């Protein structure tokens, strides 16, 4: 049956060997050519009045095939994300809290004003 | 201090390798002979006379 | 077999037929009559070929059915699959992913190709042996030798996991690994084999060989690897957007360099518009601005339109296009058939589909073509061809053409019908 | 292909534990080497859009273009005309067979000016179908 | 360049050294008074005092106005930034119209970066720290950097001991060091120690000829366009932007002013010297009123460039009104602010010239019988036509075996080639 | 001051619409011979060209189915200057 | 073109034909409507049509362990 395998395998390897790129990697080589941060953040205080996790699909018995592929999905990204996940995550976390400046903590009475002229 | 200021000496310049059977520029170097040389011709030569060598060494 | 490419409406054919003088011969390459137009086409052929003229347009002019389309699969076929011919339809342009001019100025840079050199300095081998500083030891056919390996090569040879057995390329002006596959033996030998895995003679020859690669390109190509990191990929998806005229006049310039070292050779193509009366009044007005450029392909356009509105505005002009860009092209005008055309050209059509007539059956088919047209007559080769096939016949009669006519009608006995029941259609 | 894929657990052991999140297939029937002749249909334009855009990559910009919202396409005339090349080998080699069809354009005097005067382009094209 | 175009044989104005427009120079037959109007906008260009001051060529078609526009390019020279554009290029489906034509103004202003760069570089030989006393201790890192020239030794200071190990300098390495900042940056094994046996790429690179050190000056050409493309999209957000469609954007004032500050102070600085050019709009009058509008506080801005308008189109309607018809589909308030340059049609000898010196360009042998026979067919049909006639009778008599242009077969390509008055003909018939 | 937040939006459905378009693997051919673009940043045209050449026929298959450091001047005679080295 | 009034079996006709053909063979149902894509001109909606129509069948032994 060693006959029948040979045939496979020639076969199998002659589809692979037959086909070209439509471009490839040297033609695509040679082809190719040759200061309001302290202000934005004195300004970004907007909350959004609702925030909501993304909706989840409920299903009894999700597919073996299904879940697999959200596994390394998820797997893969999470991979990729690593040597960047700071970057991710101070790129995308939503602004939520919104706490009165320190300043005001001065501002709310006269006493505290003149206190701080007097220890100044 | 020696770690991060290590004196090290100024690497050899290499020897320009020349190829024994047609004293052409070294391009290549047995794996078996170790001996350098620059083309088939040579490599061919090369092997009949080390065979011919160990077969007279032993 | 079924191949993708089948027959059309001009399989029948394969060139102008001219011929060294370019003198237009009657019955050659599938083309018939029309012998002026052939011969202008020729000499606009000949233009196209010597490539020193940049910009040079040409209108095909003609009444419908007078081989305009005809004249343009021929003059395609006769030039050489080397050249570009791109041919779109004047309707090709309206796209929402691009303006007009974008898309005018893609097509012309479709149609112009450019061809680049590159010579390669490269070790290709099979892998005897590596060590882990490091050693690493290739052969071919006809040689041995062994190489000191560097922290990169290393680095390299590990990540790709090259083993022992391997056909790798090594290419020494950029230091990066090929795999080209691993070499059968007896020992490697399994029963199943993964889908990367490629079977691979030993390499002959000298280890270090020097290449020479010659590729062939486009410089809206060129444009839209340029574009973007992964540009590349609009060359199969289309969405180029709009590209910058920043990235196409450093093209311009790279190119000029290029082909002033003598690495690079310019193919100026041709770029057929069929049915241009589709385009408005701005892509005219682009045009005559594109067609004064070094980089501009001769320009080929086809219109059976007599003197209508131009499209965007309520002028009424000749063959639907300003006197601005006509002022700027050449007129080819096509001549309607004569009845021995008409039966050459239905002879043609029945050798190219396959279809044996008798001869009063190519007499009643030709006066069929005369009085109704040439694309009718044409459709009822093969409707009673396959009438003829249904009866067991071997060769198609007139009573199976008079069949067919009774089956199918054309135009005019279509509208006379409808005209008789026209109170049951709609918006009359 | 050398392609695994794992499709559970074996259900005699169904009884290891009480309790557990997994899928229990039964033991495979026939032999553990299959062999069947088999057919698909495709379209062309099954190519097409197959090789619109890259799938199946592990790459994070493939893993990405897996993410993002889905977009029809203007396939450019070079992509189709190098799955014609490749459709043909595969017919010359015998391990596929063109089946032409049929186009039915309802209505089709809703299309405009523009539509038509590309049809005729469309229909004169040797890869038109009926 | 080697390819020959419509204008290719355009050389520039053929003007004396007394602004006089020559009878036939340079490439440019007749148009005398247009040619010189045309001189008196290239000293305006080269003027660099005004911003913003437009010119419109007029006239029937084919009468060079697309020519004089690249005769001005031809003068002004590749240093001052040309800017051709067509009206029907303002319709971008990615951004609106007056963006379009703010960038195509922005790309005709000029700037050039002067950049002068003091660098020691050289192979490595030695590293010796020089111990000392505090007041173990250095005060001083001694490096020996070798070039073809010759040998020097630097007194650096310390705290380049840093930089040294982070490239990870060694003994044959070169390198260089600039003497602003005094960051080291390694380029590689000196090819010295390279053997064909071992096999790296990046790592080496060829001993430095010239002195140790060395002053580069490094001069760029850029444009306003390019700076303000530059800060509006600087090149894991650049994944997601380069795995996306980079689309035009609307450019803001506020970046345009900031780039305006930038430049400014760089012109200040000495670093840059700025190059006003020219926006040369063909067609103009595919422009439509929302564009015409626009220019209007366009041209007006002290930082504009000079425009060259061309239209041909007469007494027509200005595209995006309804009947309101325009001397030349200008709005007569644009009209207002543009001078206007008159060109005229050509006599048969003006036309002769001209045929004459496209054969020349085309590289044609023509006959004196088969000029004359040209120019009469230039002077029905169209002069346009006329050279177009050119290079197929050229091939036609190739054909027949002749070296030049005979009457003959003049006569043969007019008899297979039709103009758009004879084609109107068959048409109405 | 802080956003409400809501719990998500949970979206029941059943197994079966997940398993939609699922089709069995005996009814799915190997199309990747027709997948182009995912040779880009496989192969190489002038690749293509070698592996197409260098490919193994079937008789060759059907067939398949000492070093020491040594110099130069030990093995090979040095030559005379101004003589063709000849080995 | 199968032409006449509303109502005389032209859609009927043209499904008697896809029912004639077979399932092996395509039969790609499109109304003229259906070019205004707001994603993709009309005539990229058409070539698409015309593509679908033309059938491929893909012949393999599968070898599964
Ligand atoms: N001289 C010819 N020799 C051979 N086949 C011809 C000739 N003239 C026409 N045909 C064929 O007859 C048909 C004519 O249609 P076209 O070539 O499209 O005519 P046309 O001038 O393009 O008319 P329009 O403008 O497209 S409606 C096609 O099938 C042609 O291949
Ligand atoms: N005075 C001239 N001397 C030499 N060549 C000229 C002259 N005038 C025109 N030409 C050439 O003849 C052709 C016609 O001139 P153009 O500049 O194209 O006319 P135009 O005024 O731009 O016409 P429109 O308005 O754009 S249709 C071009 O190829 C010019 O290079
Ligand atoms: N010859 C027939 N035999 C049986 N049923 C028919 C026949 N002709 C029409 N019908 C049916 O009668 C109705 C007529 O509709 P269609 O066949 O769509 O006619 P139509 O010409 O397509 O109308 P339009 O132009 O689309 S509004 C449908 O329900 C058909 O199934
Ligand atoms: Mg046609
Ligand atoms: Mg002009
Ligand atoms: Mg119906």
């Amino acid at each position: 049956l060693l006959k029948e395998r040979l045939d496979q395998i020639y076969l199998v390897n002659e589809r692979r060997c037959s086909q070209a790129p439509v471009y490839g990697r040297d033609l695509l080589r040679i082809c190719a050519l040759p200061s309001l941060q302290d202000v934005i953040d004195r300004v970004a205080f907007v909350i959004p009045p609702v925030v909501a996790a993304p909706p989840s699909l409920r299903v009894p018995r999700p597919p073996p095939l299904y879940s697999h592929r959200m596994r390394i999905l998820r797997q893969g990204l999470r991979e990729h994300a690593a040597p960047y996940f700071q970057q991710l995550r101070q790129t995308t976390a939503p602004r939520l809290l919104q706490f009165p400046e320190l300043r005001l903590v001065q501002f709310d009475s006269g006493k505290l004003e003149a206190l701080a002229i007097l220890l100044q | 201090f020696e770690e991060w200021f290590p004196q090290g000496r100024p690497p050899k310049v290499p020897v320009r390798e020349v190829c024994p059977v047609t004293h052409r520029p070294a391009l290549y170097r047995d794996p078996v002979t170790d001996i350098p040389y620059a083309t088939a011709r040579a490599f061919k030569i090369i092997r009949e006379a080390y065979k011919k060598y160990i077969t007279a060494h032993g | 077999v079924t191949r993708i490419e089948r027959i059309g409406a001009h399989s029948h054919i394969r060139g102008l037929g001219l011929d060294d003088a370019l003198e237009p011969r009657q019955a050659s390459q599938g083309m018939v009559g029309q012998l002026a137009a052939r011969r202008a086409a020729g000499v606009v052929l000949e233009m196209i070929r010597e490539g020193k003229i940049a910009g040079r347009a040409v209108l095909i002019a003609g009444q419908p059915g007078t081989g305009k389309t005809a004249i343009a699969m021929g003059m395609a076929q006769a030039l050489g699959p080397d050249t570009p011919f791109t041919a779109i339809a004047g309707s090709e342009i309206f796209s929402l992913e691009m303006s007009k001019t974008e898309a005018l100025t893609q097509a012309f840079r479709r149609s112009i190709g450019v061809r680049i050199k590159e010579e390669t300095e490269i070790i290709e081998g099979e892998v005897v042996e590596i060590q882990i500083v490091g050693k690493l030891t290739l052969k071919t056919t006809e040689m041995e030798t062994i190489y000191d390996l560097g922290t990169k090569m290393i680095e390299s040879l590990t990540k790709d996991k090259v083993q022992a057995g391997d056909v790798i390329t090594i290419d020494k002006a950029t230091g990066k690994i090929s795999k080209l596959g691993r070499s059968f033996t007896r020992a490697r030998d399994y029963d199943a084999m993964g889908s990367q895995t490629k079977f691979v003679q030993c390499p002959d020859g000298e280890l270090q060989k020097r290449k020479e690669v010659v590729h062939t390109v486009s410089l809206h190509e060129i444009d839209v690897i340029n574009s973007r990191t992964q540009g590349f990929l609009a060359l199969f998806s289309g969405d180029t957007g709009e590209i910058k005229s920043e990235v196409r006049e450093q093209i311009n310039a790279k190119v000029a360099e290029w082909r002033e070292e003598g690495k690079a050779e310019i193919i100026p193509g041709v770029l057929f518009i069929d049915e241009v009366h589709m385009l408005d009044i701005e892509s005219f007005s682009f045009l005559n601005r594109a067609l004064e450029s070094d980089m501009a392909p001769v320009l080929i356009m086809a219109t059976n339109r007599g003197i209508t509105r131009i499209r965007g505005t309520s002028y009424q002009s000749p063959h639907g296009i300003p006197i601005d860009l006509l002022d700027r092209l050449l007129i080819v005008s096509t001549t309607p058939y004569s009845e021995k055309d008409t039966k050459q050209i239905l002879r043609i059509r029945c050798e190219e589909e396959d279809v044996e007539m008798s001869e009063d059956a190519y007499t009643v088919l030709t006066r069929i073509g005369l009085e109704t047209s040439l694309r009718y007559a044409i459709q009822l080769i093969t409707a009673a061809s396959l009438v003829c096939r249904k009866r067991k016949g071997t060769e198609v009669q007139v009573d199976d053409i008079k069949r067919v006519y009774s089956l199918f009608l054309d135009e005019s006995r279509s509208t006379q019908y409808m005209k008789e029941y026209q109170d049951a259609f709609l918006f009359n | 292909s050398g392609a695994v894929k794992r499709q559970g657990r074996c259900d005699t052991y169904a009884t290891e534990f009480d309790l557990e999140a997994e899928e229990y297939v039964p033991l495979p029937k026939g032999d553990v080497h299959k062999k069947k002749e088999i057919i698909q249909d495709v379209t062309l334009h099954d190519l097409d859009v197959a090789n619109a855009r890259p799938q199946g990559g592990q790459d994070i910009l493939s893993m990405m273009g897996q993410l993002m919202k889905p977009k029809k396409t203007e396939i450019t005339d070079k992509l189709r005309g190098e799955i014609n090349k490749v459709v043909n080998k595969y017919i010359d080699q015998g391990i596929a067979e063109l089946v032409p069809g049929v186009l039915f354009v309802d209505e089709v005097h809703m299309l405009d000016i523009e539509c038509f005067t590309y049809l005729h382009r469309a229909l004169e094209s040797s890869i038109a179908p009926i | 360049t080697q390819r020959i175009a419509s204008h290719s044989h355009v050389k520039g104005l053929g003007l004396d050294e007394s602004g006089l427009a020559k009878q036939a120079a340079s490439g440019l037959v007749g148009q005398e008074n247009a040619r010189e109007a045309c001189g008196v906008i290239v000293e305006l260009i080269k003027s660099k005092k005004m911003a913003g001051r437009a010119v419109l060529l007029a006239g029937p078609p084919g009468t060079g106005k697309t020519a004089l526009a690249l005769a001005i390019a031809q003068e002004l020279g590749s240093k001052v930034p040309f800017c051709p554009m067509v009206g029907s290029e303002v319709y971008s489906t990615e951004i609106k119209k007056t963006e379009v034509l703010m960038e195509n103004f922005r790309r005709a202003i000029g700037l050039r970066i002067k950049e002068t760069k003091e660098v020691y570089e050289g192979e490595v030989t030695e590293l010796t720290p020089c111990e000392t006393e505090n007041p173990k201790t250095i005060s001083h890192v001694i490096i020996g950097l070798k070039t073809a020239k010759g040998t020097k030794q630097l007194k650096l200071d310390p705290s380049i001991f840093e930089s040294l190990q982070k490239e990870r300098v060694e003994a044959g390495d070169v390198i260089y060091i600039e003497a602003n900042s005094g960051a080291v940056k390694r380029q590689g094994r000196c090819d010295t120690y390279a053997t064909e046996f071992d096999l790296e790429a990046e790592e080496y690179v060829p001993l430095p000829k010239g002195d140790v050190h060395k002053k580069k000056e490094i001069i760029q050409d850029v444009t306003l366009h390019d700076l303000d493309v530059a800060n509006a999209r600087p090149q894991i957000l650049s994944m997601m932007g380069q795995l996306m469609k980079p689309k035009k954007t609307e450019i803001t004032d506020k970046l345009r002013g900031e780039i305006n500050k930038v430049v400014n102070k760089y012109i200040d600085q000495g670093i840059a010297e700025l190059v006003p050019g020219v926006l040369f709009v063909d067609e103009v009058h595919m422009l439509d009123i929302e564009c015409f509008t626009y220019l209007h506080r366009a041209l007006e801005s002290s930082i504009a460039p000079i425009v060259i308008f061309a239209s041909n189109r007469g007494n027509c309607v200005i595209r995006g009104t309804e009947d309101i018809t325009s001397p030349h589909g200008i709005p007569l308030d644009l009209l207002d602010r543009v001078m206007i340059i008159r060109t005229m049609l050509y006599t048969p000898q003006e036309m002769k010239q001209i045929i004459k010196i496209r054969a020349q360009t085309e590289g044609i042998n023509i006959s004196e019988e088969a000029l004359n026979h040209l120019g009469e067919i230039g002077t029905k049909t169209t002069l346009r036509y006329s050279v177009q006639l050119l290079t197929p009778a050229n091939l036609l008599a190739k054909i027949n075996g002749k070296d030049s242009i005979e009457k003959e077969h003049v006569e043969e390509i007019s008899e297979l080639f039709y103009d758009a008055k004879s084609s109107a003909k068959i048409l109405a018939d | 001051g802080s956003s409400y937040v809501a719990g998500p939006l949970e979206y029941p459905s059943a197994s079966l619409i997940l398993k939609a378009l699922e089709r069995d693997f005996w009814k799915e051919a190997d199309l990747s011979m027709f997948d182009l673009i995912g040779l880009e940043n496989k192969i190489t045209r002038h690749e293509a060209e070698l592996l197409s050449k260098k490919k193994i026929p079937r008789k060759l298959m059907e067939e398949i189915s000492a070093a020491a450091k040594l110099k130069a001047s030990r093995l090979f005679q040095p030559v005379q200057y101004g003589q063709k080295p000849e080995g």
